[PDB]
């Protein structure tokens, strides 16, 4: 199932003074959302490596993948490299 | 309504070979009721006075809605509602 | 909003 | 949903959370609270049931009755403080 | 980092694939960025709300105040483990 | 549902051999069968025997009755852990 | 010994064979069940290996159980 | 039969550089004798009265003898016995 | 006692199991009991021995004698209740 | 009755 | 560097080790001592702060003052014995 | 000089939303100093009477010097100083 | 036997390389030899050094003597864990 | 940096050497033993290159020890 | 008997 680190996100969530009080839901939920994005993005990146014929991922792959996705570009901006 | 079935389940864990009478289970059930009220009443007194902002999974979700666009927010809000439900 | 469970994906 | 199991519990995290909001204790409740509170209610339930059962056996029975519960609480230094003397 | 975990999310859609010394640092950067965005958004919303919240800090304080002696410590222990399972599931 | 543990006994008499989509269900199906068979035998026998037995429940009850205070709780803790190791080794 | 003694213990109180169970019981039981899951899975393997394969499917157990006198008496006929 | 060796091993674990006199070791040994008796006697009281069936390994083994045929029983009774023993 | 090691113990599980049948405390004894009881007797042994050693050191000795044991038990709230006054 | 250790086997079937 | 981190601690193992030689408490110190002692001083710090804060809230405050510590210690059976009445 | 910084870190772990006055932080600091002195002073009383040899890492290092020749000694004294300070 | 750790150390510089049933026993014999030589060296040095040492035993005996009740046992527990982290 | 410190602690603590052992000692010791093993196990592979194996047998260690000045002063002549 | 940290090695591994 989900592999992101929730313990860590919980301590960043109080370490940057976003708030002083945080429900234990808050980091569980956040971790899930971040992990979803690391998923969707990395999916496309591998696919970019399909029409490249590779077993690696390199910056150009993500760059392609982001910008082609209209969703992601509005979220992470054009990928620099 | 009643904690009885759970009290019973706990009972079979600690003393599997021992039963419990009605009046006895009714005492157990009040006892947990009465502790629930005491702890709740006190917690709300603590909550009520505290003036500081709290980030809970509701504030995070509303955030994911406001910052992830369209298909990304729908799906993000599923993955998190799923994770905090279990 | 709440954490309503009508927000899952089948 | 498996919130109770996820927390390692037999007591019902969901219903407890509902009671917390249903009862108007607070408008907002963090997800940790009903987990924590259920765990504590289970703990107390099991401490009482262990003692009340041990009372029952020591008294040659295989079924807990009010008296056993009362004796259990009356001879525990901590438990009495919480409850008071158990009635009947 | 979130590198080690990005490493792992890769394997759940592309195990055959690896990832370059710098493509990782880019994945890392994205994660920080959205974290910092959601967090700061979460913070505005939280400041705005102004209603009383019960979290497990309040439960734990209630517990120490009402429960006696060592019974109190044992219960705070069981409360703290149950929340830790829940979070770290 | 002893699917995963059967898996593991296979890997240790025949490591690079595999198992069916439904052959695991068959294999699992007969563990259940013999469990239920033996368990029922164990039951008939146990009811039939009728001599008092001392298990760890008795030891634990006794410990609580005789030992005072937290000392008793510590001793029950050590007791319980020792049985678990014996059981789980 | 790979089998799940903890689980076997909790099945052993759940079906009410008894209410009281010695901690010897689940340990011993789990060992027995595992022996059987060994001496069956071994024989299936031979049938596949004595017949040019590297996957076990229902016929192999079938052949195996059927072939063995001790086992057929224990679990009967196998039905694909 | 004495618990002194075990007592002395436990001693070397908690206080590796401290020894113990004969009189002191005899006090320790009686102490353990006396707790064993108390626990044992109390345990017996609590078993004596309990009339409910118990499934111990002795019942499981007889069961294996009864239900497994031939080779299969003698070999099952090995694997089980070994597990129970070590 | 091969299974003493298996439980995490210096005390002899076999002999304790033997003593339980030997002493006519019950006919049948589950394998959990002597394991459990050995652990309890070791826990107690180690508690008393930690404290008596601490007593010895506090008194500038490197060897435990009956007085050290007595003091240790006297000065512990729970231990005294179990044993009583240790007798020199 | 009897959980005797007469019943271990080394190197059989 | 990182000794405290290696022992799971916020308290400063190195400085405590330094304080032990600086203080001429002994000539030679084993590496376990300062770690152990730091862990103990943290534990106490944390126990006292948990109570004094719980007192601050129970008294509708969001900041600990001397009274809160004094009360926290008075109301704990163990703590009073180390400290005594806290002087404010 | 002051544990104040570390005390504060422990505070934010326990009661992240609660602060502490100067007068109070001073009490806390003073309390940790007193405990340290009591523990160190008693630890010393107990070190000083004990007459017996102790192998610390000072003795192991000198042993490596005396037994491992040349490069091995310089390098072995590195891997072990690296392991006992958690340096990197 | 230290064979397994040696295997892992092999892998640290030679992952591909295997190691023979008898050639392990040689590696094993070196480690025992040098354990012994250094151990014995350490002993001689330690017997020579004769200055009072504070180890964690002193800290733990201090802690038990000075701290009251369960607070003492909680503290000993946190201290023992913290040395063990640092160790493993 | 892996080796069994808790085990080294056991042996060392046993009282043959001393009754009191600082927890510094077994950590340091384990790490020194480990280095030596690493330095020796290195050379066997290097020596194995000019034997061409992906295996190590006693002669390889034998080769490596003897060729190394420092190590042969520490250990014997390998058998 | 000394335990300084000047005895640490960031220098290259030697033969």
């Amino acid at each position: 199932g989900l592999q992101f680190p929730v313990g860590r996100i919980a301590r960043f969530l109080k370490a940057g003074k976003y708030a002083e009080r945080v429900g234990a839901g808050a980091p569980v939920y956040l971790a899930a959302v971040l992990e979803y994005l690391a998923a969707e993005v990395l999916e496309l990146a591998g696919n970019a490596a399909r029409d490249n014929k590779k077993t690696r991922i390199v910056p150009r792959h993500i760059q392609l993948a982001v910008r082609n996705d209209e969703e992601l570009s509005k979220l992470l901006g054009d990928v620099t490299i | 309504e009643t904690y009885k079935i759970y009290i019973f389940k706990v009972l079979k864990q600690v003393h599997p070979d021992i039963g419990i009478s009605s009046k006895a289970m009714g005492i157990m059930n009040s006892f947990i009721n009465d502790i629930f009220e005491k702890l709740a009443q006190e917690s709300s007194k603590l909550a009520r006075y505290n003036k500081k902002p709290t980030i809970t999974s509701r504030e995070i979700q509303t955030a994911v809605r406001l910052v992830l666009p369209g298909e990304l927010a729908k799906h993000a809000v599923s993955e998190g509602t799923k994770a905090v439900t279990k | 909003e709440e954490d309503a469970e009508d927000d899952n994906d089948e």
